């Protein structure tokens, strides 16, 4: 059967820019090859069809070309609205489709700094033999933060889990939280709980902090 | 079922016996004639005078008659 | 063929998405809906009086996209090749279809029905250079005496003069235009648009005739609506 | 007020429905010529054999047997088997409109 | 619009049913596609107008497409199921018309299908309370914790999906006690942290337990 | 312009190349149905009472459909 | 045989056996009804007065 292959991995442009998406096709599949739109968690949108033919109420800025074994995607005028995996697919015949392996792109931007809270541990949690204490960095760029945590001034490592949110759809930041896993025992032992929040945006490296039995 | 097929590798063919026949060896003829249910105009005027459907109707076909007299010599 | 009361378009393309084949051959159906229909039929199957049942049948290609091409041929003098016809190129072999019903070309896409058809090897293509070819018997006509003719092709015509026969090629604008020696001559369709052989006039090119037109009216309907003045009468 | 208010209504309403049947009438018998070629083009899918009394009247054939550029002796041989020049002839639509 | 995705058991059985709205099933060619986590689209199966049905190597014989023209839904019945089918199953169909066969404009939701041993777990929702200070972004920021459950997926909103802007929920990491774990944070003007009204909508319906803990800040 | 002639005086014949092709192997049926949007007789009188179109224009039809019931054996 | 075998390829082109059963197509209609109105003339209330 056909197998489709794209490049690169992942993609960088800002907005505005003019970006140039490949598909390479093991045979000739004539002129039936399809791009598709999949916004992190959603479902995928139809941009092109039939190599060229772009489906009507799709905006214009996409289009495609080529056919036979050499396909090109090409974006004219990039927009926030489009940043999000792009998926080839060939169809030659009824009985085989096989789709590509993905494009996934980000973004360059203007740098914007993160604004970091420091949650303490719940009332409702504590209850129950662990402490879970959260810090949070929203609407950040670039995706590349750093976090650490300080209990009593001393670096944790391991024992908390980091999650980033996909790019915006509107201001294209990223988000940052990381969850602090400590037990009951380990968590009442220390007062001073920290986050250190470095980044390309902070003058210096900022930290928040909170008490234990006070807040 | 009476057909059958027949497979022969030594000329790489093969039959379909089982058949009944019918060979045509001549013609039988036979005139058919057919009569027209003509239309009388039926003389008065309608709701609109400048409308004649029966003469109209039989022009379509006397002219249609007309096209086919003229095929034969 | 399969009438547009039998299958409409839409229905036509409405079982093409249907039919087991591949998106090369679904595309060409697609683009060629006039030769589908004159390949198909339709049978009446089960007729009650309140609904009735027919039966389409569509053709189904085996192989497409083949390069294909049609022969014909003149006395040489006498040889006259006899092979003629529409030759495609079957998987290594080439299929040969003779009788020149059973082939439909559209634009520069032939579509042929292989019921019939007799499959030759690649060597056939070597024939058409020498009468001779070892890798095939050639199958030939001949004759112990001089023939004169000529074969209308799809761009062109060939000129068979021979023997005290006066052969020529007029052009619609300058007249006769060439006259032909002894031999087989080949003139195309594009400087020629008739060849003379003698006493039989062939055309080249079809002839352009008057143009005819009918023209028609639009029926006006006319009616008279009936009003009654009741202002006049509801007064008195 | 019942001729006025009542009868008159349903008399133009009739006077209405003869204009619309007669009209569908006029026309399915001023283009008879037109629909019965679109007929046969549908059931040929666009070439149809022979060239059928719809498709080229005899008035017609004879308007385009004076013109093709032959001998009178031809012309003459056309006209009198001209059935057999139908059974013969092809027709081919070419650019059919609304 | 799909359903009746979920967890269940190696060698068990489950059923998808994709809910079509806007255009008959009985005239079209239906479509499965899954997707695996972090790798590409992977087409399944597809039923034309005419019955004709083909599977994809990988569940030929196992998986069996089917439609019934009453309900209008195509269906999935997934038989057999080993690790290797835990996918994000989706069902799509072409909306427009013409003559060639495979792009896809109508796509379904998309419903998860786990194939694992582990039991299901619900939720523990705790709140996030706003720090003391009122600086730092010129607002302050406060959430909920979604940590213990097994498996996904787990939706959160705030406000029954009135409060929108300034939301970040995060994809969850899977922690070492076999657990999945996720937070969910808003941005809100420190001028409101207790004036507004924050309720924190956490559903997890592969063990049915529907939470709501709010969010307000803390006693201290 | 794909396609082209070629003239050979070896043989005095021409080929006539650049054709791609179609080769009917097989049949593809479809089972059509339809419906007849059938007429009920209005009961009541004309203008003119020994006529009746709805009628005749049914033994019009069923008299076709059976002229076909009897092609089916 | 046309029993087991449905089709046969020879190379790049594919030979079909059996015929290939198709989509089934429906063209459905409904009963066409004929309308009209009566018109009575209230003679009774009208030979009274």
């Amino acid at each position: 059967d056909i197998q489709m292959t794209q490049s690169p991995s992942t993609l960088s442009a800002s907005v505005g820019d003019r970006v140039t998406i490949t598909c390479r096709a093991s045979q000739s599949i004539s002129s039936w090859l399809a791009w598709y739109q999949q916004k992190p968690g959603k479902a995928p949108k139809l941009l092109i069809y039939d190599a060229s033919s772009l489906e009507s109420g799709v905006p214009s800025r996409f289009s495609g070309s080529g056919s036979g074994t050499e396909f090109t995607l090409t974006i004219s005028s990039l927009q926030p609205d489009d940043f999000a995996t792009y998926y080839c697919q060939q169809y030659n015949t009824y009985s085989w489709w096989t789709f590509g392996q993905g494009t996934k792109v980000d973004i360059k931007r203007t740098v914007a700094a993160p604004s970091v809270f420091i949650f303490p541990p719940s009332d409702e949690q504590l209850k129950s033999g662990t402490a879970s204490v959260v810090c949070l960095l929203n609407n950040f760029y670039p995706r590349e933060a750093k976090v650490q945590w300080k209990v009593d001034n001393a670096l944790q490592s391991g024992n908390s889990q980091e999650s980033v949110t996909e790019q915006d759809s509107k201001d294209s930041t990223y988000s940052l939280s990381s969850t602090l896993t400590l037990s009951k025992a380990d968590y009442e032992k220390h007062k001073v709980y920290a986050c250190e929040v470095t980044h390309q945006g902070l003058s210096s490296p900022v930290t928040k902090s909170f008490n234990r039995g006070e807040c | 079922q009476n057909i059958t097929e027949e497979f022969y590798q030594s000329t790489c063919s093969a039959v379909s016996k089982g058949y009944l026949s019918a060979l045509r060896t001549g013609w039988y003829t036979s005139v058919i004639t057919i009569e027209l249910s003509n239309i009388k105009e039926n003389k008065c005027n309608g709701t609109d005078a400048k409308v004649k459907l029966i003469k109209q109707e039989l022009d379509k076909y006397k002219n249609a008659v007309t096209e086919l007299q003229l095929l034969m010599q | 063929p399969v009438s547009t009361y039998m299958l409409t378009n839409s229905e036509l393309l409405s079982l093409i998405n249907d039919m087991p084949i591949t998106n090369d051959q679904k595309k060409l159906m697609s683009n060629n809906v006039q030769i589908v229909r004159q390949q198909s039929y339709s049978i009446m199957s089960i007729i009650k009086e309140e609904v009735l049942a027919y039966v389409v049948q569509l053709p189904l290609y085996g192989v497409i996209d083949t390069p294909c091409w049609k022969l014909h041929t003149s006395p040489l003098c006498c040889l006259t090749r006899t092979d003629r016809g529409w030759y495609c190129d079957n998987a290594g072999s080439v299929s040969f279809f003779p009788q020149a019903e059973t082939c439909k070309v559209q634009s520069n896409r032939v579509f042929c029905d292989t019921m019939n058809s007799l499959t030759l090897p690649s060597e056939v293509n070597l024939c058409n250079v020498d009468i001779f070819n070892p890798k095939y018997d050639c199958k030939i006509m001949t004759s112990k005496t001089d023939v004169s003719s000529s074969v209308i092709t799809s761009l062109g015509a060939i000129v068979s003069c021979y023997g005290k026969t006066k052969c020529t090629a007029s052009n619609k604008n300058r007249g006769i235009i060439k006259t032909f020696s002894n031999g087989c001559d080949y003139v195309s369709n594009k400087g020629v648009d008739t060849v003379s052989v003698g006493n039989t006039l062939y055309y080249v090119n079809k002839q352009e005739g008057k143009s005819l037109y009918v023209k028609g009216e639009p029926i006006i309907n006319f009616y008279d609506p009936l009003v009654f003045p009741s202002d006049e009468f509801d007064a008195s | 007020n019942y001729i006025d208010k009542q009868l008159l209504p349903i008399v133009n309403k009739q006077s209405c429905s003869i204009s619309n049947i007669e009209t569908v009438i006029e026309f399915q018998q001023k283009n008879n010529r037109l629909l019965e070629i679109t007929r046969e083009f549908s059931v040929n899918a666009g070439v149809t054999t022979p060239v059928s009394t719809y498709m080229l009247t005899n008035s017609e054939l004879l308007s385009l047997i004076n013109d093709m550029p032959i001998t009178n002796d031809q012309k003459k041989l056309m006209s009198n088997n001209v059935q057999i020049v139908r059974q013969q002839s092809y027709s081919i639509m070419s650019i059919i409109k609304e | 619009v799909e359903s009746g995705g979920g967890l269940i058991q190696p060698g068990g059985s489950l059923r998808l049913s994709c809910a079509v709205s806007g255009f008959t099933v009985s005239s079209k060619y239906m479509t499965w596609v899954r997707q695996a986590p972090g790798k590409g689209l992977e087409w399944v199966s597809v039923i034309y107008g005419g019955g004709s049905t083909y599977y994809a190597d990988s569940v030929v014989g196992r998986f069996t497409i089917s439609r019934d023209n009453s309900k209008n839904t195509l269906y999935l019945q997934m038989n057999s199921l080993r690790a290797e089918d835990t996918a994000v199953y989706y069902c799509a169909s072409r909306l427009g018309v013409r003559a060639t066969t495979g792009d896809l404009d109508y796509w379904g939701q998309g419903t998860l299908v786990t194939v694992s041993s582990a039991s299901t777990k619900g939720p523990s929702v705790f709140p996030l309370a706003p720090s003391s200070k009122s600086t730092s972004g010129g607002t302050a920021a406060l959430g909920c914790l979604v940590k213990d459950y097994f498996p996904e997926p787990v939706t959160v909103s705030w406000n029954s999906g009135a409060l929108t802007s300034g939301v970040h929920t995060f994809p969850a990491v899977l922690q070492s006690s076999g657990l999945y774990s996720l937070s969910s944070v808003v941005t809100v003007p420190s001028s409101s942290l207790g004036t507004q009204t924050y309720i924190c909508n956490v559903n997890h319906k592969p063990s049915n337990t529907k939470v709501d803990k709010r969010v307000e800040p803390k006693s201290c």
